[PDB]
RNA sequence: CAGAUACCGUCGUAGUUCCGACCAUAAACGAUGCCGACCGGCGAUGCGGCGGCGUUAUUCCCAUGACCCGCCGGGCAGCUUCCGGGAAACCAAAGUCUUUGGGUUCCGGGGGGAGUAUGGUUGCAAAGCUGAAACUUAAAGGAAUUUGGCGAAGGGCACCACC
RNA sequence: AGGUCUCGUAGACCGUGCACCAUGAGCACGAAUCCU
């Protein structure tokens, strides 16, 4: 039987969007079905922050973030526990997971 | 039906008599193919000549040996 | 309903649309509720035409004063608005109040303790009161409720086009359909003036309960 | 057996038999 | 207060059966169970084997 | 052995202030206790059981097998109804079909087969009711025809009253429930049909919870 | 754990309804209260009944419980719903209203009213928050 | 493309009357439309119409009532004699007692019973009941 | 509903919407009967008469029933006509 | 690893790239032919046009760009719905269907044999199109509910489990 | 002139796949209404 509304994907009038390759793995899936994820981080944690301030030359510096964008397939997202399944009346969510923290 | 005009009766004879032939009991009754293959040649009853007798076996529901001659 | 010129709407009651903001609406409009609206302006807020809303209040008071036996009204209120206000309404008109919490079962159930079979019914919000809407339905029952512009209008009957989110404003609707029940009922004479105070009708928080009560005597 | 590799399987005794009948001519 | 009846046995064909009819109140568990509730078990000796009765 | 009754219209009834189900149903007002049509319609409202069906609950010891209940109620010159029921026995879901069947009849009509002489004998029009995949049609016949159906629409028209009619099914007519809550859905479907024999217009009269409203007043709270 | 059952909660709210001025928050006084107001069979149902008894009571001198309809906690409820000001909150000496508002009113019975002023409009159409 | 302008015209008419409302606009006009809509009107199903006349082809403005249940246009015009007449009776009406077939005869388009008056047949429209 | 000797056949005869023509069945629940009541045309009292009207459950279900009351009073002169 | 001419790792030939000439095959899927009409609401989006308070390309005016509030037409789509339909999943079309007829093209009659034999035809080849019969079988399937078991996920428990 | 600006401090989102893991003999199953 039919499972979305959609297809699993993002492509309505298209018919071909170009592939691409996943992060965690090497399928090749294309651009608008895979879990995209832009995460953002500084270089050093919370712990190691302090040791980085007191060692540094200048007064007052602001610490580099790093950025980077992963690419996951279906079954590397859902073995990552990125993303999991859910209820039948909750799969037509669409609104993120919280920013709580 | 599909066709709906008033000058429209060839071609719902046509497809009528294809989708005729694409059948079974149709296709069965109307070649010689089905009949030529039959034993008794489009009769009801037959007779021929016993040579010997076979004990043919029940399928898989149940356990029993079937008497049978052939002819 | 107001065709008479005895049924006109006075001199006091537009001073108390006005320092009640009823006249004014929320941002959404119904398209049920297009021809209840004089017009539009800026930052979001639709205009209530306060004759029409006057016209709709005459309909509901004779639809309620039609009948004979003031207890078959029901009239429920459960947001937090309008819990005294219709409590001082049934006090008033004979009517029977639910203020929170109305159970899925009053009016279907017939074997609860609870079973209510009233002949009219009066329900203060179309969209929070989802509830009483859908159950008036499976029995023979008209339904008025006080309707806002972007409240859905499904099993009503009459239609007052109202602010039905800010507390005075839902105080002055119950206040005056008391008034015009009894007015149409004959306990209250049409010329002298039978008002006591509105904000007997009025809802406020309890912050505002201890700064009276420290502030009064 | 899924349909894919039957095709195949069938497709080699379609080669099989065009062999054998064009060198038995 | 309340009665359950349970009957036991080869009833209507070969292999045996057991019907229950409970209905109001029955409390099983406890010492309560010693002075609210009177048991019995009969046998019925018929012509097809034996029937078990239990009253509560 | 007594009538307590829990709502007013049956209160109503039994203070022999309504004559008949006729302003009843005219008012369309819901009944909610079996025993009023019991009241209304007595020794003449036979009944007999269509068919039981077993149906079964797969559980973690085994099939949990419950008894559904088929039985169709009404008076052979007017109204007829059907219920369903199931529960662990037999009698007490046929009891319960028995309740819910006389708790929900409806009035059938009859017509003519061209000329108006005598009394009504078949369908005044070609009525159909659908539910689930199967199609019941009712079709006007001549006096004297009778009922041309399977067995288990033809006894419901016939305890409907109805002594001729045409009938043309389509779908899985072997599940006997589907079936017969189709014929019921179609018989039933007799007065929603708009006639050119009533288009005068009404009067609406009082209904009987504002005329009898003063001595409901006095005999419940 | 020591969670009490409903046979326990229920007793103890009817206890604290129906015998309210007869308490206090004393677990040994109210526990021969319960004693010889009520019939409990065994003692430790007694006890645990007491307890529960001792603790609605410090719930109740802090302030209403939602199980509980006794005679003190409310009528300052009914006196809180009944009390009746002097100043009106919508007789107001001045009262501001919009422009198309002022010819709404003009359309519909009235010329002039001496109780109206007028404010001027906004001069920024933005009242959507920004959701795209 | 539009080809049959009775078969919209009735089908429009038929949805706004399940719909229920009150005026019916049928944008393009007829002749065969103007008698349908008499003879429907002269019978008692549709109330008082209106032709809205532009210069390229007039609109009509049509007053409901409900006493409508179904129109309906059989495509073709298929030819019908006297004796043949009888078969659309049973095939195409749910009641002898109302229900009514527009058939386009030489002497005008009309009803059935007027058709069997006037001892004549033509080419079939449509029907209303 | 009638034969050819005269008498009526039919057991009863139902009520239509007053708003949409169509028959209200016996098993329509959802649909209503409203009685609207009649003022006196000096004091402003009620007298004792009604005026009545009966919507079907399409109608109400629909969301379509408060403007069908409107334009009933405003063709029997309840609602004033302006508006 | 019992076996591993498989998963895994290191190399690696045709191929992957371009030109010139071939085949016409995909879950080529919206698994849903094309044209035309009608039947609810709402918020956005891409294009073109129209109207209107205000801000900006620094302070005045006009037009153009950029924002804001709306209307119109075409298009990819979304939310809700006792319109209506359906076996249901679901669909504003898969609706206007026993109250059955707007016009028109292709195509399917239980499951296998079988896209198989043969004949014709196209191609250098691989293969593409057309396309049976004998025989055999009482089921093969579609939607949905309950249990059950997942080297499925999320919360808790047990010294007949562990540390 | 005062010399610790004001109100509480989730301030854990360290991370990635995860060795080998096959098979199961069938006989043992019956579908229901009402009182004298």
């Amino acid at each position: 039987t039919k499972k979305r509304r959609n297809n699993g994907r993002a492509k309505k009038g298209r018919g071909h969007v170009q592939p691409i390759r996943c992060t965690n793995c090497a399928r090749c899936v294309p651009k608008d079905k895979a879990i995209k994820k832009f995460v953002i981080r500084n270089i050093v944690e919370a712990a190691a922050v302090r040791d980085i301030s007191e060692a540094s030359v200048f007064d007052a510096y602001v610490l580099p973030k790093l950025y980077v964008k992963l690419h996951y397939c279906v079954s590397c997202a859902i073995h990552s526990k990125v993303v999991r399944n859910r209820s039948r009346e909750a799969r037509k969510d669409r609104t993120p997971p919280p920013r709580f923290r | 039906g599909k066709c709906r005009g008033l000058r429209t009766a060839r071609k719902l004879r046509s497809h009528r008599r294809d989708q005729k032939w694409h059948d079974k009991q149709y296709k069965k009754a109307h070649l010689g193919t089905a009949l030529k293959a039959n034993p008794f040649g489009g009769a009801s009853h037959a007779k021929g000549i016993v040579l010997e007798k076979v004990g043919v076996e029940a399928k898989q529901p149940n356990s029993a040996i079937r008497k049978c001659v052939r002819v | 309903s107001g065709a008479l010129d005895v049924l006109q709407m006075k001199e006091e009651d537009v001073l108390k649309f006005l320092a009640a903001g009823t006249h004014l609406g929320g941002t959404n409009l119904d398209f049920q509720m297009e021809q209840y609206i004089y017009k539009r302006k800026s930052d979001g807020i639709y205009i209530i035409n306060l004759k029409r809303t006057w016209e709709k209040l005459l309909l509901a008071a004779r639809a309620i004063v039609a009948i004979e036996n003031p207890a078959d009204v029901s009239v429920i209120s459960s947001r937090n608005t309008g819990q005294r206000a219709v409590l001082k309404f049934a006090a008033a008109t004979g009517a029977t109040p639910i203020a929170g919490r109305f159970t899925p079962g009053t009016f279907t159930n017939q074997i609860q303790t609870a079973f209510r079979e009233p002949r009219l019914l009066v329900v203060t919000d179309p969209r929070a009161d989802h509830q009483p809407l859908t159950e008036a339905s499976y029995v023979n029952l008209p339904t008025i409720a006080l309707c806002n512009t972007d409240s859905p209008l499904r099993y009503v009957d009459i239609a007052i086009p109202c602010n039905n989110k800010g507390a005075h404003s839902v105080g002055l609707m119950w206040w005056m359909l008391a008034r015009e029940v009894l007015r149409m009922r004959g306990t209250i004479s049409r010329e002298h003036p039978w008002e006591v105070m509105p904000d007997l009708y009025f809802y406020r928080d309890p912050e505002e309960i201890e700064k009276e009560e420290q502030a009064a005597a | 057996m899924r349909a894919k590799w039957r095709k195949k399987r069938m497709r080699r005794l379609k080669r099989k038999r065009r062999k054998m009948r064009q060198r038995s001519k | 207060k309340g009665c359950e009846v349970v009957v036991s046995g080869k009833l209507r064909g070969q292999r045996a059966k057991s019907m229950k009819f409970v209905d109001g109140l029955m409390i099983h568990s406890g010492d309560p169970v010693n002075y609210y509730v009177d048991t019995a078990v009969r046998h019925v000796l018929l012509r097809q084997g034996v029937l078990g009765i239990k009253v509560k | 052995k007594e009538w307590l009754p829990v709502t007013k219209l049956g209160r109503l009834v039994k203070d022999m202030k309504i004559k008949s189900l006729e302003e009843i149903y005219l008012f369309s007002l819901p009944i909610k206790e079996s025993e009023i049509i019991d009241f209304f319609l007595g020794a003449s409202l036979k009944d007999e059981v269509l068919k039981i069906m077993p149906v079964q609950k797969q559980t973690r010891a085994g099939q949990r097998t419950r008894f559904k209940a088929f039985v169709a109620i009404g008076d052979y010159n007017g109204h007829v109804g059907l219920g369903v029921k199931c529960s662990k026995e037999v009698a007490t879901a046929i009891r319960g079909a028995i309740i819910l069947a006389k708790l929900s009849i409806v009035p059938v009509r009859r017509g003519y087969w061209g000329n108006k002489i005598g009394k009504p004998h078949t369908v005044p029009c070609k009525v159909t009711g659908r539910c689930g995949s199967v199609l019941v049609r009712l079709i006007p016949a001549p006096r004297g025809t009778g009922i041309v159906s399977a067995p288990v629409p033809k006894k419901l028209l016939m305890m409907a009253g109805i002594d001729d009619c045409y009938t043309s099914a389509r779908g899985c007519t072997a599940t006997l429930g589907n079936f017969a809550k189709a014929t019921f859905d179609a018989i039933s479907k007799t007065y929603s049909y708009l006639t050119p024999d009533l288009w005068k217009e009404t009067v609406f009269t009082k209904s009987p919870y504002q005329e009898f409203t003063d001595h409901l007043v006095k005999t419940h709270t | 754990g020591r969670v009490r059952t409903k046979t326990v909660k229920k007793a103890a709210r009817v206890i604290i309804e129906k015998y309210y001025t007869r308490l206090g928050n004393d677990f040994h006084t109210n526990k021969r209260v319960c004693e010889e107001i009520a019939i409990i069979p065994s003692k430790k149902l007694r006890n645990k009944i007491a307890g529960y008894v001792t603790h609605l009571m410090k719930r109740i001198q802090r302030g209403p419980v939602r199980g509980i309809s006794i005679k003190l906690q409310e009528e300052e409820r009914e006196r809180r719903d009944n009390y009746v000001p002097e100043v009106s909150a919508l007789d107001q000496e001045i009262i501001e209203v919009d422009p198309d508002t002022k010819e709404m009113l003009k359309l519909l019975d009235f010329g002039s009213l001496s109780n109206l002023q007028v404010t001027q409009p906004t001069v920024g159409m933005n009242f959507k928050t920004p959701r795209g | 493309v539009r080809m049959n302008v009775l078969a919209d015209a009735l089908k429009s008419i038929n949805n706004a009357e399940k719909r229920g409302k009150r005026q019916v606009l049928i944008r393009p006009c007829s002749k065969v439309i103007v008698r349908f809509l008499t003879v429907m009107m002269k019978h008692g199903y549709i109330g008082e119409f209106e032709i809205i006349d532009d210069h390229r082809a007039g609109k009509i403005v049509v007053n409901l009532t409900g006493r409508l249940n179904k129109c309906g246009v059989i495509s073709p015009r298929f030819d019908v004699q006297l004796k043949d007449l009888e078969k659309w009776q049973n095939n195409l009406l749910p009641s002898r007692q109302f229900g009514f077939i527009v058939l386009t005869t030489s002497a005008g388009i009309m009803d059935h019973e007027e058709a069997r008056r006037k001892h004549t047949g033509g080419k079939i429209l449509g029907f209303f009941f | 509903m009638q034969n050819d000797a005269g008498e009526f056949v039919d057991l009863y005869v139902p009520r239509k919407c007053s708003a949409s023509n169509r028959i209200i069945g016996a098993k329509d629940h959802a649909s209503i009967q409203m009685n609207v009541a009649e003022v006196d045309k000096v004091t402003g009292r009620f007298n004792g008469q009604f005026k009545t009207y009966a919507i079907c459950g399409a109608i109400r279900r629909m969301g379509e029933s408060d403007d069908s009351i409107l334009r009933l009073a405003k063709a029997d002169g309840i609602v004033s006509k302006n508006f």
